[PDB]
This record gives structure tokens, sequence and C-alpha cells, in this order.
């Protein structure tokens, strides 16, 4: 009893993102993908904006370099997986209120 | 921070409640520290007299 | 999100002001602007218990062996 | 019911009082406080009063 692998896709397409417990975002929120083609591997960066906040996520390069994440979609009935390499991105969300500051001194 | 502390441990009423006292209590004391930058300004501003870094920072 | 007796803003994750204390039938976040005391309202309860330590006794000692 | 109502009448915070009169196995009473009460560690308060009550 072992599951067979049907297909593997090796180039950027799907991504995975860590967020606060409760992230839901607008029905239309958009996620900008980036690709910093750095030497051997391309460290990725995600960036989005909404009406109040803007969310930016990135990979933990020193842990990214030592472990790599893969996501696949399996069908029980076709015994087939469409494999996708996906970056896991630890994303933080800043708001418009998070962009105000005081004087440079007292 | 909550997920950082309790995580999957959502069942510790002991910890859920102490942590509600901590986070809600901080929200009580400093309602105007709304983002990290303001907080940093409060720490630098409140210790600038003692870190000997003056107008130089 | 609501956890235990904490309810966090669903959009921004801020531990928004408790529905029980709002001056409206709908409060909002201090980071973003979401509507909550108005939407789903919660029924905040916690089953708090003793740590099974505060109450030493000979009878507890007869319960421990 | 007269006991519970009388104890409410003796104490400003308490609301209900159900007692296992069949043995004494538990003592339940409901305490209601205004929103303005914010937060306390009620378990810890109970513990402290438990070690301060003497039969
Ligand atoms: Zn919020």
């Amino acid at each position: 009893s072992e599951i067979e692998i049907e297909s593997v896709q090796d180039q950027p397409s799907v991504a995975v993102g860590s967020f606060f417990k409760g992230f839901r975002a607008p029905s239309d929120t958009t996620f900008d993908l980036y690709k910093k083609k750095k030497s051997e591997k391309d460290e990725f960066v995600l960036h989005g904006e909404n009406e109040r906040l803007e969310y930016e996520g990135y990979t933990d390069s020193s842990s990214q370099a030592s472990n790599q994440y893969v996501v696949g979609l399996f069908n029980p009935e076709k015994k087939s997986i469409q494999l996708y390499k996906a970056p896991v991105l630890v994303s933080k969300v800043v708001s418009k209120s998070s962009k105000n500051l005081r004087g440079p001194k007292i | 921070i909550f997920d950082g502390i309790i995580g999957n441990d959502v069942k510790d009423s002991f910890l859920t409640d102490r942590l509600e006292l901590l986070l809600r209590g901080f929200k009580k004391r400093y309602p105007h520290l709304q983002n990290r930058t303001q907080v940093l300004q409060y720490l630098g501003d409140k210790f600038r007299v003692v870190f000997q870094a003056s107008p130089d920072q | 999100s609501v956890v235990g007796s904490l309810i966090f803003c669903l959009d921004c994750g801020d531990l928004l002001e408790n529905p029980n204390a709002v001056l409206g039938s709908n409060v909002e976040c201090s980071q973003c602007k979401a509507i909550y005391p108005k939407s789903q309202f919660s029924n905040l309860k916690v089953v708090t218990t003793t740590a099974d330590d505060a109450f030493p006794s000979s009878l507890r000692a007869k319960k421990s062996v | 019911r007269d006991r519970q109502s009388a104890i409410i009448s003796h104490h400003r915070f308490i609301t209900k009082y159900n007692f296992d009169d069949e043995s004494g196995k538990w003592c339940e009473f409901k305490l209601e406080l205004a929103a303005d009460t914010e937060k306390l560690l009620m378990v810890n308060i109970v513990e402290e009063i438990c070690r301060k009550s003497i039969i």
C-alpha cells in the first residue's frame, strides 16, 4: 500500500503563507509574488495592499536553505498527484495606523 | 503574540486568562502605542537620558 | 477571531476592545476598522478550575496512593 | 429558595445558591458583576479564601 506520484511541476506557481490566526482578507485581496533570482536559489517575497493594511511576507532564508517545502494535489480515484514546489512565507500585516510616528525627540 | 505563547495549547484556561490579563492590560495602559514604531520611540525617548546617545540619535 | 474570552480582530489580528464594554451596538478595531459588537456577538465563557494543588489535606493524601 | 434569597439578601454580589443537601458534595452560587469589573483571576481568589476559611 503506497500512493503513486503522477506529475511534478518544478517551476514557481503556488505559494504558502503563514499569517495570524484569523487572516481572511477581502474577497479580492491580491498577493504580489516576487523572485529574487539569487545565485543557486531564488529567495521569494510576497507583497500586498488593502484599503487599510498592507501585508508583506518573506522566507526564512537560513531555514529555507536547509529545508524545502512541497505541496501536491492528490486524487483518491485517479491515484495521481499534481506536485507543486511552493514557498512558505512568514507574512506580517501593517496598517495605515501603523505608519504614524512622533517627533524625532521630545 | 498569543499564538506565540499558547499556540495549539488553546485549552489552558489558566494560560488563556493570564495572557488576556497581560495583553488586555497592556492595551489598557498605553492605548496610543498603536504600532511598533511608536513603541520604539517611547523606549528611546524614555531612556535617551540614560543611554548617552543624545541628539546624536 | 474569538478565543476563550479574548476576541481578536478578524482582519488585522488585533485583540479588539471587548464587546461587553462598547458604547455602541457595534465596536471597532483600534488598528483597522472592523464591525463586531454589531455582527456575531460571542457568548464568552471559560471553564476555569483549580490547579489540584491549593488544597493539601490528609484526605487528599488518601486520594494519592 | 428562602435560603438562597436570604443569602442574596445578606451579600451584595451573590445571585444563586444551589447546595447538595443530599450529602454536601458541592456548593454552587452564581456571582454576577458589571462589565466595569474587567478581569480578575477568580480561581486564585477562591483558593485564597479557601485557605482562609475554617470549619
Ligand atoms: Zn482589528
